[PDB]
């Protein structure tokens, strides 16, 4: 309850229950993605805390972006992709850091990362409210915040921007 | 309100 509402009652909830293949539904659900996932970066630039950013496919089927983690007054950057898919937003996508696969235990295969026992029935019951933002906000950003600093302690990422 | 080109390129020039 600490590591839920906390962090979920800042990103506006959203409505329609439409997946890819909605048609004129998919439209109305992709445009609520938008909104969610402008409102999520204006609050994080203002907390000072501009940690990601996503952009699609004109289908919306198909997200990449870039993720950013300090550590010690290092910033190191991480591309990010995935899918939506049919049975979204039901179904979480699946987020994969490819550079990242091999490095870590807590990720399947082709770099898609390992969400704690949290997140996969914390989903399942607020269907169709959370989003791309929710998927960020307590999927990604919660996996970042645990592997990377692990990571760099073992010596094992490539710091590529001097900041 | 907006289009989603219109969201689109908000996302993106942010």
């Amino acid at each position: 309850d600490e590591a839920t509402r906390r962090v979920v009652s800042e990103i506006p909830v959203l409505k329609t229950n439409a997946g890819p293949r909605d048609r004129e539904l998919w439209v109305q659900r992709l445009k609520e993605e938008y909104q969610s996932l402008i409102r999520y970066v204006e609050n994080n630039k203002n907390a000072d805390n501009d940690w990601f950013r996503l952009e699609s496919n004109k289908e919306g089927t198909r997200w990449f972006g870039k993720c950013w983690y300090i550590h010690d007054l290092l910033k190191y950057e991480f591309d990010i992709e995935f899918d939506i898919p049919i049975t979204y937003p039901t179904t979480a996508p699946e987020i994969a850091v490819p550079e990242l696969d091999g490095k870590t235990a807590k990720m399947y295969r082709g770099g898609k990362i390992c969400l704690t026992d949290h997140f996969k029935p914390l989903w399942a019951r607020n269907v169709p409210k959370f989003g791309l933002a929710h998927l960020m906000a307590l999927g990604l950003g919660p996996w970042l915040a645990v592997e990377i600093p692990d990571l760099i302690q073992k010596g094992v990422i490539q710091h590529k921007e001097k900041c | 309100g907006e289009s989603l080109e219109d969201l689109m390129a908000k996302m993106k020039n942010m």
